[PDB]
């Protein structure tokens, strides 16, 4: 049907990184997931977004084990078509809703820092809950076509579970994936970068009379670390994904196809590591240090 | 002649509650768990009071809304907005159709519950106090006695709106009062590290108890009516006997450094519940000077404490806008 | 102040052990009706 | 279970809760400020250039500042009722040095209080035209002082005297904002607005898991 | 019953020296920080010096520092004020005062017109 790709540059890397991300995600997200409900009931806007992101990370890492088995079995899906469809929907569903929850928390911080008096002039946790519900619903609705797209085929091995659609229906999937990727990453990515840069610019310049403190520097370091982690986790993954999908769409020579395949499969663990990096980033600094120390 | 008074007090040389009640059965670890959490208020809770029906519960907070609960069903029966947001006392008439409030406005506003028009309206206002109201308690349907931070208390009349009797002999600022079970006497603890017993009919002080070393914050009559407990800023409670005119017990611990915010007694007078500024409550034995339980459900502070009239429950407020019913 | 001390001088007319015994008997009698 | 009276009671409770939720937005969007000072300090004319409570707004954010003076000159207890104020507008008369010592002492007592340790204090050195007239026409450390003419050195001497307590004993959870006001200064409303903006910004930094 | 009593005053030469001692009873000395209160004729209750707990922090007044020494003795349960240099403008009554909060450096109300824990001081005349 096509010219094939390299094998050992992915089967030795993706299963190990996915298993590591899986165990780290359940080691770092379940305790805070239960803390955000039956430890002290924190449910203001900040804790609402943090809990929703933790839930997204838990669902994302729970979507892993079957596809780690798929990757370590040298491209084999003995389970069936239904599990393939559902879990390759759930993978991207949790990924994009996690990105959207990062963007929601970034806009929340921007409102609370750049315009604080206006922010509590108009604000309510009901808005946060409705925003999270809308995020879940919109991501599920826009990855509705993913369910029809991810299919199981028997071409080279006994069973394959195509992350894209079948090779005869790749022109539909490139359009669909490019559309959802552009929307649910580019608008979140630009919004998050703009908001974090604006808040850092506000924190840098000393405006007040004698509110001179190291708070404006510690928060600046935290914001820089958060922005760098988000960028290095998500931007190369989506950039390499675009490059790989366009390379397949143009039907170029197999050498550049192998090269872009390798760069995409090595940027995939970077995207996966965000599920474990989110708790150690957002749940560490601040009063949550004391909360986790007390609940430990 | 204070030396003669102290010699008369020391004439009862064998004054040791740790010896007379030494061979008694300890109460034990009182494990009380939260039953209801009335999370309807907006800001710090300052005061609360139970009704005679033992179900309805009035409470006031920093946001300036006086609310009325139903602890059986956790339903807000009423919610009375207040002109002044800094109110630190609450009341509930024995008839159940009147609620009083007061604070930094130096006015004891009384709101008419269950009127013929089915609405809450200010029935009367009492503006004869030159200091902030600290505690107001409904003597009856027609009389209410109030203590302010202007060194004096006063007994009011609803029909006329003027003081029938005043109690001007004190020092410092009166912080809280508590009526006797017979409603014929009452006591008032103030910031001069002293508490005085008053007579409503005569309006004259009878005894003075100088045992504490800091401002007395809360005071509550014993159920028997011949004693009371005073919680002060010295992080130590004491129990005073009206007949003995001398402190009996001293519920103090080495690890306690936060002062008392509220004091209440159980139905039998065996369990002394004390609110603390140490982020939680404490459940003191009445005549053992030892702890029996800790109510650490609150997450900001404890500012008010009340025991239900027939002893079936207790209610503790907090500086978080929560109200926890314990049992 | 001296007058109040004079009134307080004539009010000390009970023993501490009697008050302790009265309180102890009161909590013993009413312990049945106390749910706490 | 669900009787006619029980359903009516539940509906009434839901109506009350809806009214409370409606009022919560109003309560959270208004900033409560405590006005403090001495008799010689012109704190009344600062309010007049915008318990006695005043209401004003700057950028559609409603501020409600309170000047309580009906109490019996003892504020150990009723000062706790202002534990959740966004700021304190403690006003100093810097043109009376004998009173300035007492202003220094009670500013220190306010700063080091257990309940006011988390409440930022906006500092207004109210009398500055009088100070300029007095200096232009007590403390032994004034001679051994250097500017961070004479009236500027005096103004900053008093400011640094207050900032010595505001810094050496501060826990980092609240800050002091010194401002130089006058009798005819009309920027006090906007100064308090900006100071409250920064106070809320600092609480937002602490509560947003950033610091 | 908080009681305080001062002694050692009423005889000063311009540039002279004496020593002020206030006795305390009814409360623990170590848990409280005690100030000094000066009442000049025709004047309100002023402030002189400070000592915190077991002498952790010491503060004075601008017209006091360099000539007054504040001393305290938890074992002896008394607080001292040593007067080294004198001028005839400090003729007043020294109220040995404190603040009600224990284990807390918050002396909010010390120089009030009425105060429960401020004993009757001794007259000092230069
Ligand atoms: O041109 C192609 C396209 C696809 N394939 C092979 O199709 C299989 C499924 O590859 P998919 O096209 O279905 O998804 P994918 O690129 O994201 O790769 P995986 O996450 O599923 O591993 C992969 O093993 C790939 O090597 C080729 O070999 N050549």
């Amino acid at each position: 049907l096509d010219c094939w790709f390299d094998e050992d540059f992915k089967f030795i890397l993706l299963p190990v990184s996915y298993a590591v991300v899986f165990v780290l995600g359940l080691g770092l997200n379940a305790p805070t997931l239960w803390l955000f409900i039956f430890r002290l009931r924190p449910w203001d806007a900040t804790a609402t977004y943090m809990f929703h992101l933790a839930l997204s990370d838990t669902l994302y890492v729970l979507s892993l084990p079957t596809l780690i088995y798929y990757y370590a079995a040298h491209n084999h899906w003995p389970f069936g078509t239904e599990i393939c469809k559902f879990v390759r929907f759930l993978f991207y569903w949790n990924l994009y809703c996690s990105v959207l929850f990062l963007t929601c928390i970034s806009v929340h911080r921007y409102l609370g820092i750049c315009h604080p008096l206006r922010a509590l002039r108009w604000g309510r946790p009901r808005l946060a809950g409705l925003l999270c519900l809308a995020v879940w619903l919109v991501v599920a609705g826009c990855l509705v076509p993913n369910l029809f797209f991810v299919t199981t085929s028997n071409k080279g091995t006994t069973v394959l579970c195509h992350d894209t659609t079948r090779p005869e229906e790749f022109d539909h999937y490139v359009h669909f994936s490019s559309a959802v990727m552009g929307l649910l990453f580019g608008v979140p990515c630009l919004v998050t970068l703009v908001c974090y840069g604006l808040m850092a610019r506000r924190l840098y310049q000393p405006l007040p009379g004698s509110a001179q403190s190291s708070s404006r520097l510690r928060s600046l370091r935290t914001i820089a670390v958060v922005l760098t982690v988000f960028a290095v986790c998500f931007v190369p993954f989506h950039i390499t994904r675009t490059i790989y999908y366009l390379a397949r769409l143009l039907e170029a020579d197999c050498r550049v196809l192998n090269i872009v395949n390798v760069v995409y499969k090595v940027t995939r663990p970077l995207a996966s590591a965000n599920s474990c990096l989110d708790p150690v980033l957002y749940l560490l600094t601040g009063d949550k240090y004391r909360r986790q120390l007390r609940q430990l | 002649l204070k030396n003669q008074i102290r010699d008369a007090r020391k004439a009862c040389a064998d004054a040791t509650l740790s010896q007379i009640t030494n061979n008694i059965d300890p109460v034990g670890r009182i494990q009380m768990r939260t039953r209801r959490t009335l999370r309807g208020h907006l800001a710090k809770i300052y005061a609360m009071h139970w009704g005679t029906d033992s179900r309805l519960l009035v409470s006031a907070s920093q946001d300036g809304k006086l609310i009325i609960w139903d602890s059986y069903t956790t339903n807000k029966v009423h919610a009375i907005p207040l002109r002044s947001s800094w109110v630190m006392t609450c009341a509930y008439a024995p008839s159940g159709n009147y609620v009083a409030c007061g604070g930094l406005d130096n006015i004891c506003s009384i709101y008419n519950l269950k009127t013929r028009e089915g609405n809450v309206r200010v029935s009367r206002e009492l503006a004869g106090h030159t200091g902030y109201l600290s505690c107001c308690r409904f003597l009856d349907d027609n009389q209410i006695v109030t203590s302010s931070g202007d060194t004096t208390c006063a007994l009011w009349d609803i029909e006329t709106g003027q003081q029938t009797t005043t109690f001007t002999g004190h020092t410092g600022d009166v912080m809280s009062l508590s009526l006797a079970p017979d409603t014929r006497l009452f006591v008032s603890g103030a910031c001069d590290a002293s508490a005085k017993l008053w007579d409503v009919r005569e309006g004259m002080c009878r005894q003075t108890f100088t045992g504490h070393e800091s401002d007395i914050n809360a005071i509550c009559f014993f159920p028997n009516g011949n004693a009371f407990a005073t919680g002060s800023d010295d992080a130590t409670c004491r129990l005073f006997d009206l007949r003995a005119d001398q402190e009996l017990m001293t519920y103090s611990h080495d690890n306690i450094i936060c002062g008392i915010t509220s004091v209440s007694f159980s139905k039998s007078g065996r369990l002394l519940l004390a609110g603390y500024d140490d982020f939680n409550c404490n459940v003191w034995d009445a005549l053992k000077a030892d702890r029996a339980g800790v109510l650490a459900g609150h997450d900001n502070r404890v500012s008010c404490l009340g025991v239900t009239d027939d002893g079936m429950a207790v209610a503790t407020g907090s500086w978080d806008s929560f109200l926890k019913i314990w049992n | 102040l001296v007058e109040q001390l004079k009134m307080e001088a004539n009010i000390d007319r009970i023993k501490v052990s009697k008050a302790a015994a009265d309180l102890m008997a009161y909590c013993e009698a009413h312990a049945k009706e106390d749910p706490l | 279970t669900l009787s006619a009276e029980d359903k009516a009671a539940v509906e009434r409770s839901k109506m009350i809760e809806k009214q409370l939720q409606k009022d919560k937005q109003v309560y959270r969007a208004t900033h409560r400020l405590l006005l403090l000072g001495a008799d010689n300090s012109g704190k009344s004319t600062i309010v007049k250039q915008m318990i006695f409570e005043t209401k004003f707004q700057v950028d559609k954010v409603n501020f409600h500042m309170f000047d309580v003076g009906g109490q019996r000159d003892e504020r150990r207890k009723w000062i706790q009722c202002f534990n959740d104020v966004t700021a304190i507008i403690f006003v100093v008369d810097s043109s009376d040095y004998n009173r300035l010592q007492e202003a220094l002492n009670d500013f220190k007592s306010i700063w080091n209080n257990r309940w006011l340790r988390t409440i930022s204090v906006i500092l207004f050195l109210n009398k500055q035209d009088l100070l300029a007239e007095k200096v232009l026409a007590y403390f032994p450390e004034f001679a051994r002082y250097t500017t961070p003419p004479r009236v500027t050195r005096a103004k900053y001497f008093i400011r640094d005297e207050f900032l010595r307590i505001s810094t050496a004993s501060g826990d980092g959870r609240h800050y002091c904002y010194p401002h130089f006001t006058c009798a005819v200064d009309t920027e006090n409303a906007r100064r308090i607005f900006n100071d409250c903006k920064d106070i809320i910004l600092q609480m937002n930094l602490r509560e947003y898991n950033l610091v | 019953q908080v009681q305080l009593q001062e002694s050692g005053g009423g005889l000063v030469q311009p540039g002279g020296s004496l020593r002020l001692s206030c006795a305390a009873s009814g409360f623990t000395f170590s848990n409280y920080k005690m100030n000094w209160v000066r009442q000049a004729p025709g004047k309100g209750l002023e402030w002189v010096s400070d000592i915190s707990q077991s002498g952790a922090s010491i503060s004075y007044t601008g017209s006091v520092k360099g000539r007054f020494t504040i001393s305290r003795d938890n074992a002896k349960n008394t607080l001292y004020l040593q007067m080294n240099s004198l001028k005839p403008e400090d003729t007043a009554v020294y109220y040995c005062a404190r603040c009600p909060a224990p284990f807390t450096p918050f002396c909010f109300d010390v120089t009030s017109t009425t105060y429960a824990y401020r004993g009757q001081g001794t007259q000092v005349t230069v």
